[PDB]
């Protein structure tokens, strides 16, 4: 009955250049309980080839997960991570900002 | 430097039907090497590092048999903890355990760990002497009495000071070309104009292993915590980590500021300054 | 490797 809202970072595995294959990550941490829904979005639409790491947790018992998919950024495409969790009123969306 | 081996176990009860969902992960330092998930098809302990693949099929038989006995222990615990706390069956609940050993830079036994939480809160933990228990409440006091009676602490001590330590050494030796390497961070600094009078310097640490790092801003040789922002260290997804720290500064004053990076792989601490 | 036994609470 103690609930912790997930923190979210959305970022690439490598310095982002266009037309260069890369990995889009959404790292979710600090949440409890473990049930959580994470989606990557491309111009709003959900991406289906999305893998994620094995559930583990920190010394305060809060959980963390890495969701990733291969992608190649381009000039116009906008990417985002979409998280829902019992803790949130509705989905929190976080945009991919390249310099972060 | 030192090294750790740790196992992590999470069990989530499924109230409508069937047994709990159980996930186990094994780590050496910051490198996951094995896992089991109750809802996967294999029903086996699976490799997650390439170097553990050199263990023969007995290893996988033994680790599968053990990890299955582990999920049954947590299944039975969920049901005892429901009664202890007098909870209904409508609610999903979670147990988490972590255990393991740390070795120093001579790889001898330094420290052992075995902790247990229920619904995200401490329940019971082996004290650092490894012969006694910290119980958080009266239900956990009941468990502590039972484990003192059945000499559980002493079995754990044999495992943590003996088996864990010998298998850690052996993995460091077989994962040698990744586990005993240290990857210093590739650092750089970026600039971004907030407005016509404020500017942001961000100091980047990329591609480093292990994950422990410190990033510190200074101004004219003195620590600065005001007008800064750290991010939690994050996995890159290729075994390495990232982190950055940033500071807001007045335009034209960028060269007063220096970013200091400390990391086990850097013989000496590194110092970044904007001015090229 | 994993512990050999894990006792119920």
């Amino acid at each position: 009955m103690i609930q912790r809202t997930p923190k979210i970072q959305v970022y690439s595995r490598h310095p982002a250049e266009n037309g260069k294959s890369n990995f889009l990550n959404c790292y979710v941490s600090g949440f409890h309980p473990s049930d959580i829904e994470v989606d990557l979005l491309k111009n709003g639409e959900r991406i289906e080839k999305v893998e994620h790491s094995d559930l583990s947790f920190s010394k305060d018992w809060s959980f963390y997960l890495l969701y990733y998919t291969e992608f190649t950024p381009t000039e116009k495409d906008e990417y985002a991570c979409r998280v829902n969790h019992v803790t949130l009123s509705q989905p929190k969306i976080v945009k991919w900002d390249r310099d972060m | 430097g030192s090294h750790s081996m740790r196992y992590f176990f999470t069990s989530v009860s499924r109230p409508g039907r069937g047994e709990p969902r159980f996930i186990a992960v094994g780590y050496v330092d910051d490198t996951q090497f094995v896992r089991f998930d109750s809802d996967a098809a294999s029903q086996r302990m699976e490799p997650r590092a390439p170097w553990i693949e050199q263990e023969g099929p007995e290893y996988w038989d033994g680790e599968t048999r053990k990890v299955k006995a582990h999920s049954q222990t947590h299944r039975v615990d969920l049901g005892t903890l429901r009664g202890y706390y007098n909870q209904s069956e409508a609610g999903s609940h979670t147990v988490q355990r972590m255990y393991g050993c740390d070795v120093g830079s001579d790889w001898r036994f330094l420290r052992g760990y075995h902790q247990y939480a229920y619904d995200g809160k401490d329940y019971i933990a082996l004290k650092e002497d490894l012969r006694s228990w910290t119980a958080a409440d009266m239900a956990a006091q009941t468990t502590k009495h039972k484990w003192e009676a059945a000499h559980v602490a002493e079995q754990l001590r044999a495992y943590l000071e003996g088996t864990c330590v010998e298998w850690l050494r052996r993995y460091l030796e077989n994962g040698k070309e990744t586990l005993q390497r240290t990857d210093a961070p590739k650092t750089h600094m970026t600039h971004h104009a907030v407005s016509d009078h404020e500017a942001t310097l961000r100091c980047w640490a990329l591609s480093f292993y292990p994950a422990e790092i410190t990033l510190t801003w200074q101004r004219d040789g003195e620590d600065q915590t005001q007008d800064t922002e750290l991010v939690e260290t994050r996995p890159a997804g290729d075994g390495t980590f990232q982190k950055w720290a940033a500071v807001v500064v007045p335009s034209g004053q960028e060269q007063r500021y220096t970013c200091h990076v400390q990391h086990e792989g850097l013989p000496k601490p590194l110092t970044l300054r904007w001015e090229p | 490797i994993l512990a050999k036994f894990l006792h119920t609470l």
